[PDB]
């Protein structure tokens, strides 16, 4: 006798699969994402964006900005040691 | 997802084919009860005429 119908009605396999959360996520989350940025490092833009550039990317953990730092304090306190004699 | 999918596509047309393939199939033996009683006149002819 005729072959019945319930495979011809699919709403179960096309809901019911667990993927479809995943995938209502990640139209959202990549479709809407610009594939690239503006720029890594621009605080301070006055030519001291230069010194963001140059010190404070996370293209370099050198050492200078610490020595620059440093050597400000020292001039600081030492310009004031010749302020106070 | 589309593994799942692909497989749902092919499906949705076929399962009419069968399901037509079905009641054709169904049909013959509509007609097979024509030829089930031609089998049973045959069988008594032929036995009325054995015991002659």
């Amino acid at each position: 006798v005729s072959t019945l119908i319930p495979p011809k009605v699919v709403s179960s396999k096309n809901i019911g699969s667990a993927p479809n959360a995943k995938r209502i996520a990640n139209v959202v989350h990549f479709y809407k994402s610009l594939p690239q940025g503006p720029a890594p490092a621009i605080k301070a833009n006055t030519r001291l964006a230069r010194y963001k550039a140059k010190y404070f990317d996370g293209d370099n953990a050198s050492g200078k900005p610490l020595w620059h730092f440093a050597l400000g304090i020292i001039a600081f306190g030492y310009s004031m040691e010749y302020y106070f004699h | 997802r589309i593994d799942s999918v692909s497989q749902l596509q092919n499906v949705a047309e076929t399962t009419k084919v069968l399901f037509d393939v079905s009641k054709e199939t169904v049909e013959l033996e509509s007609e097979a009860f024509e030829l089930k009683q031609k089998v049973e006149l045959a069988h008594e002819a032929k036995a009325v005429l054995d015991s002659w």
